[PDB]
RNA sequence: GAGGCAGCCUGGUGACAGAGCCUCUGUCUC
C-alpha cells in the first residue's frame, strides 16, 4: 500500500523518502543517483524504495463510505 | 419474455463493457480485473474448458 | 495461404493444412480448436522489418495495432496440427547462412521462444536453470502466496481473504511479469536471504527469520473473514427477526455475551469480538417464546468488526453481511517460499542482535539451509540472489526472462564486483552471539520470498472429550467440529506389531465410545435391564434370573442391531 | 434456472459431469488469471494410466509445460501457453 | 494465541531469583550458577573475563533453550579460590572495565566537538 | 587477573553517525558493547492508541503500527521518564507516558498527506525526529476520508520491540586483514579489500600470526534520530554497567544465604 | 448394576426365528399405522413408538428407565400380510 | 433508532425495527452500519 | 501345571515386564501397600521399577501354552533383562 | 439401505470398529528443535492446558493436587474436573463452591499435561511401528510441534508444513507400555533389517564430517564452550593434543568425549581410496580416509554417514549394541548439540561459486560433447548407409538405438568424473557429497557439467509429430540434440527445446509419485 | 530373512496357493468377524447366519471389535495376586 | 477413458469453499 516507515532490515527511516524519491525521477535522475542522493548506501535499504509499489495511489480512487 | 441469460462480466453484452478506468472506479470495480466469469446467487464462476 | 494473409474471404483464424504423402488438404473453420500466433518467413527472411517497429512504437498514439500486423500479412496464427507441417525457427538466429546447413527452408518463426510458459510459470525468474519438478512445485505455490488480490478489495465481502501490508514488486523480473500486471499488484517482498547454517533451526526445510524485521512488518498481513445472514418470514405463522435476544424470552440464549449488539441484533464496525461471542442476534418464533438462532465468531479467533452492512435479498427479506478483520503477525510454523519451490515453515525467530551480520551491519531477514539446494538443483535460485544484489546495488531491475543468450553467471559476476563485493556473492559474517568472524563466508542476497496461505493457528487442533457424534457415538470429525482424530487401520496395525494391547483397547475403546449392554446368557442378545428398579428379562425365552453385564464399543452394539435387522442373529456367548 | 442451476452447482446437465464451474479463486491476483486459463480433461481420475496425464509433445506453445496440480489430477487439469488462442468458429460457406 | 509476551524476556515473575548457586558434584572447586532472564549478551562478558583470572580452571555459558530466557554458567577454580569469589571479581573487573571506557569516550567527544 | 584498560580514538563524527575505535578490550566486551547499542538502549516510541474516527484506507492497526515505528526525539527525557511497570498510579500520567494528538482531514480538493508534521505533542521535548529532514508519510487521505486519534509514547528497549530499537545500523569489525585467520578464503586474491585495509595492491592477506587476539574494533553507530550518535554509545556503556551492578547486588545477596 | 460383569468368549450367528422375533418385539401387536405422531406425540404401534426406546434428549422409555444413553433402543417387528423374499 | 449510510449517496438516514430497507432521496438498497462508538485501545507493533 | 516340568523360559519378557509393571503401579496408586523402602519416590509407576528391580513385586504370572495348559511363575522367579 | 451402512470403506467395521475417532488427541505443523532430546517433543502450552490427565489422589500426591485444583482451568498448572468416587465430576471450569474442591483417596484429578508426561506421536501413513514411538513431553512457546532431528528419520518427516498427532495416554497401565514397550531410545534398532533406523543427519552430519578432519585445531576457550554441552562428561578437561607452544585441542579429541563406553569400531571414510589398505600405509592413513575407534576413543578417520549413519555396523549400531538404548540416547543427544554449537564457527554454505568450474574443465567438457555428437553422427552415418548390422537377438533400430545411447551414456559420466575432478576441496557441493548429508555425485555432474539425455518411458524422446520431435527439427533426426540430449548444465542454462524436453523427462516423475503415493497402504493392508 | 520366510510359510503352510485375495482368504478357518473386515462384509456374515457359523473369540480383530484386550503382545497372560509374597 | 471383483471397488490422513434439506461436488495440503 504505502512506504514503510523504517528499512525491515536495519531501522533506517525511508517512509519521508518516497515523495522525494519520485520528485528526483521527475527530475530525470536515474534510479541509481536518485538513491543516491537521498543518501540510501546499504542495498538493504536501496530495495525498499526501489522495489515498492505505492497502490495506495489506486486505493484513493474509491469515494468513501461517507461524503 | 423467455427468461434470463446470466452475462459474462466485461463481455460485450456487459454493463462493464467499454467503460474506461475512470468508469470503472465509479462502479467500485477494479480496472484490472479482468472478468470472463459470471455471478450466480453472489457467486463468481468460471467455466472450465 | 494468400488470401488468409489477407483476410479477404478467408478468417485468419481458419486453420488449411496440406498432407503432402497422403493427398488430402483440411480445412478447418470448427470452433475450439486452439493456435498460437508466428512470424512469418519467405525466403530465409522474416516479413517483419524495421518499419512495423515504428509504427508499433507509435501505439500510444496512433492507431496501429496488432490487428494491422496480423492484416498486413507478418503474422499468423497457426494451430496444432498445422505445425505438423511448418519448420519453426526459434530465432532469427537459425535463418542466418551457416558453415553447416540444418534446415535452408524454413517456413515460420517463434515470436520469443519463452511464450510457451504460462501464467504462473513466467513469475519465475532463470526456470531454464532449475530442475523441472520445482518449477511445478512453484507454479502450485504460486497461487497461495499472499498479495493484494484485487484493487477495490473493501467493498467485497469475501468470506476468505488475505491482503499483504507491504507487497513490493521483485527486483529480479521476467519481462513476461510485465503483462501479468505483477508490478501492479504483486505477492511476495524482496528479503535479505542468507543461505547459511546458523543455529540449526532452518534444518530439513526449516527457515530462520529475522525478529526485528517481523517487527517492522515483514510480511506482516491481515485475515479478513464474512458471515452472511439471512432473515425469514416461514409460512403463515413462523419468523425469524434480528433483534437483541434476552434469556426471559430465547430458549437457546448462552451464558456467553451479547451486549456487543446494537438494538438492531447487529454489531457496528470497529468493536472487538473473539470466538463465542454473538456477531449478530437472530431469534425465531417458538410455538420461552422464541428459539435462539444467533450466530457466533468462529472459535480460536480474535477481530475487529470491518464492515456490517444490511439489505434486501432476492425475496425482499431482511439480508445482512458482517466482515470481520485480524492481523497476522508471522509466527515460527507459518509456511513461506522463493518462487522456486524452496517451501518451508520458519523455524525459530532471532531478534537483529542474534542473527549473523555482515561489517556493514546488515543482518537478513531469512536463514535458509544450503542442503535444499543440492539434490533439488534449484541453480536459479542461485542466480536470482546474484542478480538481485547487482539490480539493489545498480538501482535497477534485472532481466531474469529465460533463454536470454544476453545475460550470464559470468556476466553478473562481473557487474558484482564493481560495486566492492565479491564477484560470487559471498560475504564475511560475523557470529551474532559472540562476534567472531565465522570461518566460512556465507553467501546473501535479496530474494523474492513469498507467504503462503498455510498458517499455524488456522491448523492447531486438540481434542478432549468434546462433542459426540448422534448416530456413532464417537468423536465429532474435523477442526471445525471440535473433532477427534481418526485412530486408524494402519495404527491399530502398528499398536499390535508393538504387542501395545491395553494402549490399543484404551485407545480404540475406552477412549472413543465405551458402552455397556445386557445379554441373555441362554441365548446371545440383549436383554432389558431396569437398573433402578434391579430387573431384568429375555423376551424371547422369558429368562428373569441369570442375565449378565457386558463391555462393548457402541459402534459393535449398533452393528449387531443393524444385523439384527437383516434378521442376523449374533448370539453373543458369555460362556 | 435451468441455466442457472448448473451454473450454480456445475453439474453440467439436467438434474452429469460435475466440476465445471468452479468457484473463482480470489486469493491473489495470479490464482483468478491463472483459473480463468484452466483447461480439463474428462477422464476419470482413479484409473493409473499415465499416457493422457503425459506432456504431449504437441503442448509445445499450447499449453503451459511446468503448471499442473499435484495429486490424483496430474497431468489431466491443465493451463494456456501466454499467446495460445482458442478459435470460436465461422460458418465454412 | 501461545505467542510469549515480549517484556517476559527480562522482567522475572514473582518468586523467581535472578541468580541460583549449585555445587557441581561431579568435580571438586566447581559450582553452577543459574543466571534468569539474561542472555548472550551478559554470558559471554563473564565468560571471557573469567578466562582471564589464572585460577579459575573451566568457565563457559550456555543458554538451556533459546524459547527460554535464561543462562548456565558453570565455573571451576583451583583451591583455596571458591568460584563465587571469581564470579564476584569477574563483574568488578567488568564495572571497571566499562566505567573506564565511558570516561575515554566521554573526552573523545569533547575532542571531536571541540576541534 | 583484572580489568583490560581500553582506549578510544572517534574518526567520524556527525547528527547522524559516529566512527569510533576501541583497542586493548576483548571480542566478547566489544561484541557485547554493540549487541546493547540495538537492543538495551532505552528510547522513548508510541505504544498505546486510541482511534477516535478512521475513514481512511488503511485499518486501524494499520496506522498504529506505523505510529509506533516513528521516530520520537528522546535525548532529554527517557532518563527521567520511569517505565510504566515502576509508576504506582493507574493507567498512565505524566510521569511515566508522552500524550500525542493527531486530528486531520481532508476538505480540500486533493489528496491531503497525514505525516509526522501532523502528531502534536503534549510537550515540545518529544516531537518527531523530522521536525527536531522531510517528514514521515503516515496516511493518504482523499477528500471527505479523516483520521483523529489520541495516543501515548512510552519508555522502553529493542528487546521489547524494534521500534525500540535506536540504531539505524551498526557496523562491526576487527582485524580487517586476516592476520589472526578468523575467515579462511579459498581464493583469498578475489576479495576486495576493507576500508580499514593496510596492504598494497598485489599482497591479498595479512601473514598469519599466531601470537595474536583480537584487539581492535571498528565500530559506525548509525542513529534513527531518536538519540544522538554519540549518546546511543555513552547510554549503552552506563546501561551495561547497570546490568553488571544488577547483578553483582543480587549475588551478594545469595552468597549471603549459601553462606 | 447387580448382574455380573462378563467377558464374551464366543459369537453364535443364525437366523431369527420368526416365532423369537414375535417373542423379542416389545410391539407386542407389530406396526401398523405409516404416522409417527399421534395427536403430535408418538403414536404407539407407529414408527417413534414410546415402548420402542427414548424419544426425546431428556425423556424415557416405556421399557425401561432409559436414560436417553443408558437405554440400548429395543427391536419392533411389522408382520408381513403375505411372505417376501429377503434379497 | 440505528443510523445507516446509503451505499449510493453516502447520505445518513434514520432506520428503524421492521422497517424494510430503502433508501431516500435515491432510491438505492444497500446500507452499512456506521462506526461504533465504544473505545478500542491498540498496542503501536 | 505344576512348579515342575516347565518349559516356558525363566526370563520375564519385555510383554511381562511391561503388564507387571502398568499393574503394580495402579496398585500402588490405590494405596496398595508397598513391598520394598521407599526414598522420597511417590510416583506409584516409579515405586513399581524399584520393586521389580528388587524382585518384590506380588504377582504371579500365568503363561498359558497353546495346549491350554498354563505355568504360574512368581515374579520373583523370573530373570529381568533390564 | 442397510447393507450400505455396512458394505466397506467408511462402514461400521472398516470405518467405526477397525479404525475410528478418538479423545485425548492433538494436531499441529512440525518444526525443528536441535535442542530437544530424541526421546523429547515440545508441546504447545495452549494444547498443554486442553489436554488433561487423571491422576488418582493419594496421600503421596494429595498435597500437589489440591494446589492444581485450587489453581483450576485458567492457569496452565492446573486441572479440568475432578472425580468423585461416585465417578461424579466436579467441573473447576466454573467456579465450584469449598464443598466441591474437598479432596480424599481414590478421587481422580483431571490435572494438565505436564513436561515429563508420556505421548504417543505418529505420522500418517503409519507405515512401520518406528511411526509411533513414545516421547516424553516439554512445554514451549508458540503452537507447533517440535521433534529432534534424528526422530525425523523414522518418520519420513520434513518440515515443509508437515503435521503429527500426538495421543495421550490416559492411565498408569498404558503409560506403563508405551514407556517399556514403545519409546524412541528402544526404537533405535528395527526387526525389519536390524540397522539402526534413527542416524545423524543433515547439519550435523556435515559439520561432523568438517570436525573430525586433521586440520580442527581448538583453542582453551573454544573447547571450554563445546564441552559445555556434553551432558555426559565427568568435569575432566582432557590434555590438549598439542601443549606447545600453543595448547591446541583437536576435534578428534573432545568427540572421543561423546563416544560412550569403551566402544571399538572400524570403518572408512566415503572417500577411502582403493590402493590405501594394500599399499603402504595400511595404516598411518594419510587423507585420514580410514576410521578406527578403540576404547571408546576416536583414533583417526573422518566421520561420515558410512560411519554414523543408519546402515549396519556403523558407530551408532555398534554403541546401542553394547551399551543399550539408555546410553546411545545421550549418544544422538551430545553429538548434535555440541558439532551443532561448533558448526556456529565454521558455518556452512552453497553459492555461484560452488556451482562453477575453471576453464580448463569447462573446455575438457565441451570437447568430451563434440566429440560424443560426432560420434553418434558417424553411427547415423552407418544406419543411413545401410553399414549397420544388428546385435543377435536384437533389431536394427534396437541395434542403433543401443549403439547412440552407448555414446552418449559414456560422454555423461566422461564429462561428471571431469566435473568432480575439478572440485577444488573448499567446495561445499563435495563438502555435502563427501559428508553424504545431502546431493550426489550426478547432481554435481548436473549442475557443473551435463543434465544428460531425457528419457520417456525408457526411451529417447517420442516423435510426437510426423516423423519429427517438435516443428523445429526436421524429420527423421535421430541426432542427440533433436531427441532430447540435454548438453547443457543448469548454470549454463536449458536451450528452449532442452528445457521442454526436461519437462516431458520431469513429468513422468511426477505420475510415477502419484501412482506410488496412490497404493502405499494397499499392499500393508492385504498382507496383515 | 525371518520376515521373508513367514510370509512364505504363511502363504504355503495349508498345502496349497493361499492367494490373499477376498476368496482366497474367504477358503481359510479364520473365523466370520475376521472375514467381514475385508472385502465382503455383509456376503460373509449372510453365510455365516445361514450356516449358523460361530467364531471363537480368539483372534486380534475378533477381540478388538468387542473391546476386550487382544490375543496379542501384553495381552496373552494373565496376572493373579501373590497373596502369601503380601506378607512381606 | 484404465483396470479388478462378485453392480461395485479403486492408498493413508487433512483443511477450506460451493450446492441442497446431514448429503453431494470441487480445489487444495503432507
Ligand atoms: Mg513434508
Ligand atoms: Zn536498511
Ligand atoms: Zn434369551
Ligand atoms: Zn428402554
Ligand atoms: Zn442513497
Amino acid at each position: 500500500m504505502i512506504i514503510p516507515v523504517r528499512c525491515f532490515t536495519c531501522g533506517k527511516i525511508v517512509g519521508n523518502k518516497w515523495e522525494a524519491y519520485l520528485g528526483l525521477l521527475q527530475a530525470e535522475y536515474t534510479e541509481g543517483d536518485a538513491l543516491d542522493a537521498l543518501g540510501l548506501k546499504r542495498y538493504c535499504c536501496r530495495r525498499m524504495l526501489l522495489a515498492h509499489v505505492d497502490l495506495i495511489e489506486k486505493l484513493l480512487n474509491y469515494a468513501p463510505l461517507e461524503k | 419474455f423467455i427468461g434470463k441469460i446470466p452475462i459474462m462480466l466485461r463481455s460485450t453484452y456487459c454493463l462493464l463493457n467499454g467503460l474506461t478506468d475512470r468508469d470503472l472506479c465509479e462502479l467500485n470495480e477494479c480496472p484490472l480485473d479482468p472478468g470472463g466469469y459470471f455471478i450466480i446467487n453472489g457467486s463468481e464462476k468460471v467455466l472450465i474448458a | 495461404r494468400k488470401l488468409r494473409r489477407q483476410m479477404d474471404i478467408i478468417v485468419s483464424e481458419v486453420s488449411m493444412i496440406r498432407d503432402i504423402r497422403e493427398r488430402e488438404i483440411r480445412i478447418y473453420t470448427d470452433a475450439g480448436r486452439i493456435c498460437r500466433p508466428l512470424l512469418i518467413v519467405e525466403k530465409q527472411k522474416l516479413l517483419l522489418k524495421k518499419r512495423h517497429i515504428d509504427q508499433l512504437k507509435e501505439r500510444e498514439y496512433n492507431n496501429y495495432s496488432w490487428q494491422d500486423l496480423v492484416a498486413s500479412g507478418v503474422v499468423e496464427y497457426i494451430d496444432t496440427l498445422e505445425e505438423e507441417t511448418v519448420m519453426l525457427a526459434m530465432t532469427p538466429d537459425d535463418l542466418q547462412e551457416k558453415e553447416v546447413a540444418y534446415c535452408s527452408t524454413y517456413t515460420h518463426c517463434e515470436i520469443h521462444p519463452s511464450m510457451i510458459l504460462g501464467v504462473c510459470a513466467s513469475i519465475i525468474p532463470f526456470p531454464d536453470h532449475n530442475q523441472s519438478p520445482r518449477n511445478t512445485y512453484q507454479s502450485a505455490m504460486g497461487k497461495q502466496a499472499m498479495g493484494v488480490y484485487i484493487t477495490n478489495f473493501h467493498v467485497r465481502m469475501d468470506t476468505l481473504a488475505h491482503v499483504l501490508y507491504y507487497p513490493q514488486k521483485p527486483l529480479v523480473t521476467t519481462r513476461s511479469m510485465e503483462y501479468l500486471r505483477f508490478r501492479e499488484l504483486p505477492a511476495g517482498i524482496n528479503s535479505i536471504v542468507a543461505i547459511a547454517s546458523y543455529t540449526g533451526y532452518n534444518q530439513e526445510d526449516s527457515v530462520i527469520m529475522n525478529r526485528s524485521a517481523v517487527d517492522r512488518g515483514f510480511f506482516r498481513s491481515v485475515f479478513y473473514r464474512s458471515y452472511k445472514e439471512q432473515e425469514s418470514k416461514k409460512g403463515f405463522d413462523q419468523e425469524e427477526v434480528f433483534e437483541k435476544p434476552t434469556r426471559e424470552t430465547c430458549q437457546g440464549m448462552r451464558h456467553a455475551i451479547y451486549d456487543k449488539l446494537d438494538d438492531d441484533g447487529l454489531i457496528a464496525p470497529g468493536v472487538r469480538v473473539s470466538g463465542d461471542d454473538v456477531i449478530i442476534g437472530k431469534t425465531v418464533t417458538l410455538p420461552y417464546t422464541k428459539r435462539d438462532c444467533s450466530t457466533f465468531l468462529r472459535t480460536s479467533e480474535t477481530g475487529i468488526v470491518d464492515q456490517v452492512m444490511v439489505t434486501l435479498n432476492q425475496e425482499g427479506y431482511k439480508f445482512c453481511k458482517i466482515r470481520v478483520r485480524s492481523v497476522r503477525i508471522p509466527q515460527i510454523g507459518d509456511k513461506f517460499a522463493s518462487r522456486h519451490g524452496q517451501k518451508g515453515t520458519c523455524g525459530i525467530q532471532y531478534r537483529q542482535e542474534d542473527m549473523p551480520f555482515t561489517c556493514e551491519g546488515i543482518t537478513p531477514d531469512i536463514i535458509i539451509n544450503p542442503h535444499a539446494i543440492p539434490s533439488r538443483m534449484t541453480i536459479g535460485h542461485l542466480i536470482e540472489c546474484l542478480q538481485g544484489k547487482v539490480s539493489a546495488n545498480k538501482g535497477e531491475i534485472g532481466d531474469a526472462t529465460p533463454f536470454n543468450d544476453a545475460v550470464n553467471v559470468q556476466k553478473i559476476s562481473n557487474l558484482l564486483s564493481d560495486y566492492g563485493y565479491h564477484l560470487r556473492g559471498n560475504e564475511v559474517l560475523y557470529n551474532g552471539f559472540t562476534g567472531r568472524k565465522i570461518t566460512s563466508q556465507i553467501f546473501i542476497g535479496p530474494t523474492y520470498y513469498q507467504r503462503l496461505k498455510h498458517m499455524v493457528d488456522d491448523k492447531i487442533h486438540s481434542r478432549a472429550r468434546g462433542p459426540i457424534q448422534i448416530l456413532n457415538r464417537q468423536p465429532m470429525e474435523g477442526r471445525s467440529r471440535d473433532g477427534g482424530l481418526r485412530f486408524g487401520e494402519m495404527e491399530r496395525d502398528c499398536q499390535i506389531a508393538h504387542g501395545a494391547a491395553q494402549f490399543l483397547r484404551e485407545r480404540l475403546f475406552e477412549a472413543s465410545d465405551p458402552y455397556q449392554v445386557h445379554v441373555c446368557n441362554l441365548c446371545g442378545i440383549m436383554a432389558i435391564a431396569n437398573t433402578r428398579t434391579h430387573t431384568y428379562e429375555c423376551r424371547g425365552c422369558r429368562n428373569k434370573t441369570q442375565i449378565s453385564l457386558v463391555r462393548m464399543p457402541y459402534a459393535c452394539k449398533l452393528l449387531f442391531q443393524e444385523l439384527m435387522s437383516m434378521s442376523i442373529a449374533p448370539r453373543m456367548m458369555s460362556v | 434456472d435451468g441455466l442457472k442451476y448448473s451454473l450454480a452447482t456445475g453439474n453440467w446437465g439436467d438434474q452429469a459431469r460435475a466440476g465445471v464451474s468452479q468457484v473463482l479463486n480470489r486469493l491473489t491476483f495470479a490464482s483468478t488469471l491463472s483459473h480463468l486459463r484452466r483447461l480439463n480433461s474428462p477422464i476419470g481420475r482413479d484409473g493409473k494410466l499415465a499416457k493422457p496425464r503425459q506432456l504431449h509433445n504437441t503442448l509445445w506453445g499450447m499449453v503451459c509445460p511446468a503448471e499442473t496440480p499435484e495429486g490424483h489430477a496430474v497431468g489431466l487439469v491443465k493451463n494456456l501457453a501466454l499467446m495460445a488462442y482458442i478459435s470460436v468458429g465461422s460458418q465454412p460457406s | 494465541m501461545n505467542a510469549p509476551p515480549a517484556f517476559e524476556s527480562f522482567l522475572l515473575f514473582e518468586g523467581e531469583k535472578k541468580i541460583t548457586i549449585n555445587k557441581d558434584t561431579k568435580v571438586p572447586n566447581a559450582c553452577l550458577f543459574t543466571i534468569n532472564k539474561e542472555d548472550h549478551t551478559l554470558g559471554n562478558i563473564i565468560k571471557s573475563q573469567l578466562l582471564k583470572d589464572p585460577q579459575v580452571l573451566f568457565a563457559g555459558y550456555k543458554v538451556p533453550h533459546p524459547l527460554e530466557h535464561k543462562i548456565i554458567i558453570r565455573v571451576q577454580t583451583t583451591p583455596d579460590y571458591s568460584p563465587q569469589e571469581a564470579f564476584t571479581n569477574a563483574i568488578t573487573d567488568l564495572i571497571s572495565e566499562l566505567s573506564l571506557l565511558e570516561e575515554r569516550f566521554r573526552v573523545a567527544i569533547k575532542d571531536k566537538q571541540e576541534g | 587477573p583484572y580489568a583490560n584498560q581500553p582506549t578510544v580514538r572517534i574518526t567520524e563524527l556527525t547528527d547522524e553517525n559516529v566512527k569510533f575505535i576501541i583497542e586493548n578490550t576483548d571480542l566478547a566486551v566489544a561484541n557485547s558493547i554493540r549487541r546493547v547499542f540495538i537492543a538495551e538502549v532505552p528510547i522513548i516510541a508510541i505504544d498505546w492508541v486510541q482511534i477516535d474516527a478512521n475513514s481512511s484506507v488503511l485499518h486501524d492497526e494499520f496506522i498504529a503500527h506505523r505510529l509506533g515505528l516513528i521516530p520520537l526525539t528522546s535525548d532529554d527525557i527517557v532518563d527521567k521518564l520511569q517505565y510504566s511497570r515502576d509508576c504506582t498510579c493507574e493507567e498512565f500520567c505524566p510521569e511515566c507516558s508522552v500524550e500525542f494528538t493527531l486530528d486531520v482531514r481532508c476538505n480540500e480538493d486533493q489528496t491531503r498527506h497525514v505525516t509526522s508534521r501532523d502528531l502534536i505533542s503534549n510537550s515540545p521535548r518529544v516531537i518527531p525526529v523530522t521536525s527536531r529532514q522531510d517528514d514521515i508519510l503516515i496516511v493518504k487521505l482523499r477528500k471527505g476520508q479523516e483520521l483523529r486519534l489520541r495516543a501515548y509514547a512510552k519508555k522502553g528497549f529493542g528487546k521489547e520491540h524494534a521500534k525500540w530499537n535506536p540504531t539505524a545500523g551498526v557496523a562491526f569489525e576487527y582485524d580487517p586483514d586476516n592476520a589472526l585467520r578468523h575467515t579462511v578464503y579459498p581464493k583469498p586474491e578475489e576479495w576486495p579489500k576493507s576500508e580499514y585495509s593496510e596492504l598494497d595492491e598485489d599482497e591479498s592477506q595479512a601473514p598469519y600470526d599466531p601470537n595474536g587476539k583480537p584487539e581492535r574494533f571498528y565500530y559506525n553507530v548509525e542513529s534513527c534520530g531518536s538519540l544522538r550518535p554519540e549518546t546511543i554509545v555513552l547510554s549503552a556503556l552506563s546501561g551495561l554497567k547497570k546490568k553488571l551492578s544488577d547483578l553483582q547486588t543480587q549475588l551478594s545477596h545469595e552468597i549471603q544465604s549459601d553462606v | 448394576s447387580a448382574c455380573p460383569l462378563r467377558t464374551i468368549k464366543r459369537v453364535q450367528f443364525g437366523v431369527l426365528s420368526p416365532d423369537e422375533l414375535k417373542r423379542m418385539s416389545v410391539t407386542e401387536g407389530g406396526i401398523k399405522y405409516p404416522e409417527t405422531t399421534e395427536g403430535g406425540r408418538p403414536k404407539l404401534g407407529g414408527l417413534m413408538d414410546p415402548r420402542q426406546g427414548v424419544i426425546e434428549r431428556t425423556g424415557r422409555c416405556q421399557t425401561c428407565a432409559g436414560n436417553m444413553t443408558e437405554c440400548p433402543g429395543h427391536f419392533g417387528h411389522i408382520e408381513l400380510a403375505k411372505p417376501v423374499f429377503h434379497v | 433508532p440505528m443510523i445507516y449510510i446509503c451505499g449510493e449517496c453516502h447520505t445518513e438516514n434514520e432506520i428503524k425495527s421492521r422497517d424494510p430497507i430503502r433508501c431516500r432521496e435515491c432510491g438505492y438498497r444497500i446500507m452499512y452500519k456506521k462506526r461504533t462508538k465504544r473505545l478500542v485501545v491498540f498496542d503501536a507493533r | 501345571q505344576a512348579n515342575q516340568k516347565r518349559i516356558t523360559t525363566p526370563y520375564m519378557t519385555k510383554y511381562e515386564r511391561a503388564r507387571v509393571l502398568g499393574t503394580r503401579a495402579l496398585q500402588i496408586a490405590m494405596c496398595a501397600p508397598v513391598m520394598v523402602e521407599l526414598e522420597g519416590e511417590t510416583d506409584p509407576l516409579l515405586i513399581a521399577m524399584k520393586e521389580l528391580k528388587a524382585r518384590k513385586i506380588p504377582i504371579i504370572i500365568r503363561r498359558y501354552l497353546p495346549d491350554g495348559s498354563y505355568e504360574d511363575w512368581g515374579v520373583d522367579e523370573l530373570i529381568i533383562s533390564d | 439401505s442397510l447393507k450400505q451402512r455396512l458394505k466397506g470403506k467408511e462402514g461400521r467395521v472398516r470405518g467405526n470398529l477397525m479404525g475410528k475417532r478418538v479423545d485425548f488427541s492433538a494436531r499441529t505443523v512440525i518444526t525443528p528443535d536441535p535442542n530437544l532430546s530424541i526421546d523429547q517433543v515440545g508441546v504447545p502450552r495452549s494444547i498443554a492446558a486442553n489436554m488433561t490427565f487423571a491422576e488418582i489422589v493419594t496421600p503421596f500426591n494429595i498435597d500437589r493436587l489440591q494446589e492444581l485444583v485450587r489453581r483450576g482451568n485458567s492457569q496452565y498448572p492446573g486441572a479440568k474436573y475432578i472425580i468423585r468416587d461416585n465417578g461424579d465430576r466436579i467441573d473447576l471450569r466454573f467456579h465450584p463452591k469449598p464443598s466441591d474442591l474437598h479432596l480424599q483417596t481414590g478421587y481422580k484429578v483431571e490435572r494438565h499435561m505436564c513436561d515429563g508426561d508420556i505421548v504417543i506421536f505418529n505420522r500418517q501413513p503409519t507405515l512401520h511401528k518406528m511411526s509411533m514411538m513414545g516421547h516424553r513431553v516439554r512445554i514451549l512457546p508458540w503452537s507447533t510441534f517440535r521433534l529432534n532431528l534424528s526422530v525425523t528419520t523414522p518418520y519420513n518427516a520434513d518440515f515443509d508444513g508437515d503435521e503429527m498427532n500426538l495421543h495421550l495416554p490416559q492411565s498408569l497401565e498404558t503409560r506403563a507400555e508405551i514407556q517399556e514397550l514403545a519409546m524412541v531410545p528402544r526404537m533405535i534398532v528395527t526387526p525389519q533389517s536390524n540397522r539402526p533406523v534413527m542416524g545423524i543427519v543433515q547439519d550435523t552430519l556435515t559439520a561432523v564430517r568438517k570436525f573430525t578432519k586433521r586440520d580442527v585445531f581448538l583453542e582453551r576457550g573454544e573447547v571450554m564452550n563445546l564441552l559445555m554441552f556434553l551432558s555426559t562428561w565427568d568435569g575432566k578437561v582432557p590434555q590438549p593434543a598439542i601443549l606447545k607452544p600453543r595448547p591446541l585441542w583437536t576435534g578428534k579429541q573432545i568427540f572421543s568425549l561423546i563416544i560412550p563406553g569403551h566402544i571399538n569400531c572400524i570403518r572408512t571414510h566415503s572417500t577411502h581410496p582403493d590402493d590405501e589398505d594394500s599399499g603402504p600405509y595400511k595404516h598411518i592413513s594419510p587423507g585420514d580416509t580410514k576410521v578406527v575407534v578403540e576404547n571408546g576413543e576416536l583414533i583417526m578417520g573422518i566421520l561420515c554417514k558410512k560411519s554414523l549413519g543408519t546402515s549396519a555396523g556403523s558407530l551408532v549400531h555398534i554403541s546401542y549394541l553394547e551399551m543399550g538404548h539408555d546410553i546411545t540416547r545421550l549418544f544422538y543427544s551430545n553429538i548434535q548439540t555440541v558439532i551443532n554449537n561448533w558448526l556456529l564457527i565454521e558455518g556452512h554454505t552453497i553459492g555461484i561459486g560452488d556451482s562453477i568450474a575453471d576453464s580448463k574443465t569447462y573446455q575438457d567438457i565441451q570437447n568430451t560433447i563434440k566429440k560424443a555428437k560426432q560420434d553418434v553422427i558417424e553411427v547415423i552415418e552407418k544406419a543411413h548407409n545401410n553399414e549397420l548390422e544388428p546385435t543377435p537377438g536384437n533389431t536394427l533400430r534396437q541395434t542403433f538405438e543401443n549403439q547412440v545411447n552407448r555414446i552418449l551414456n559414456d560422454a555423461r559420466d566422461k564429462t561428471g568424473s571431469s566435473a568432480q575432478k575439478s572440485l577444488s576441496e573448499y567446495n561445499n557441493f563435495k563438502s555435502m557429497v563427501v559428508s553424504g548429508a545431502k546431493g550426489s555425485k550426478i547432481n554435481i555432474s548436473q549442475v557443473i557439467a551435463v543434465v544428460g539425455q531425457q528419457n520417456v518411458e525408457g526411451k529417447r524422446i517420442p516423435f510426437g509429430f510426423k516423423h519429427r520431435t517438435l516443428p523445429h527439427f526436421i524429420k527423421d533426426d535421430y541426432g542427440p540434440e533433436s531427441r532430447g540430449f540435454v548438453e547443457n548444465s543448469y548454470l549454463a542454462g536449458l536451450t528452449p527445446t532442452e528445457f521442454f524436453f526436461h519437462a516431458m523427462g520431469g513429468r513422468e516423475g511426477l505420475i510415477d509419485t502419484a501412482v506410488k503415493t496412490a497404493e502405499t497402504g494397499y499392499i500393508q493392508r492385504r498382507l496383515i | 530373512y525371518r520376515h521373508l520366510a513367514l510370509l512364505c510359510d504363511t502363504m504355503t503352510c495349508r498345502g496349497h496357493l493361499m492367494a490373499i485375495t477376498r476368496h482366497g482368504v474367504n477358503r481359510q478357518d479364520t473365523g466370520p468377524l475376521m472375514k467381514c473386515s475385508f472385502e465382503e462384509t455383509v456376503d460373509v456374515l449372510m453365510e455365516a447366519a445361514a450356516h449358523g457359523e460361530s467364531d471363537p473369540m480368539k483372534g486380534v480383530s475378533e477381540n478388538i471389535m468387542l473391546g476386550q484386550l487382544a490375543p496379542a503382545g501384553t495381552g496373552c497372560f494373565d496376572l493373579l495376586l501373590d497373596a502369601e509374597k503380601c506378607k512381606y
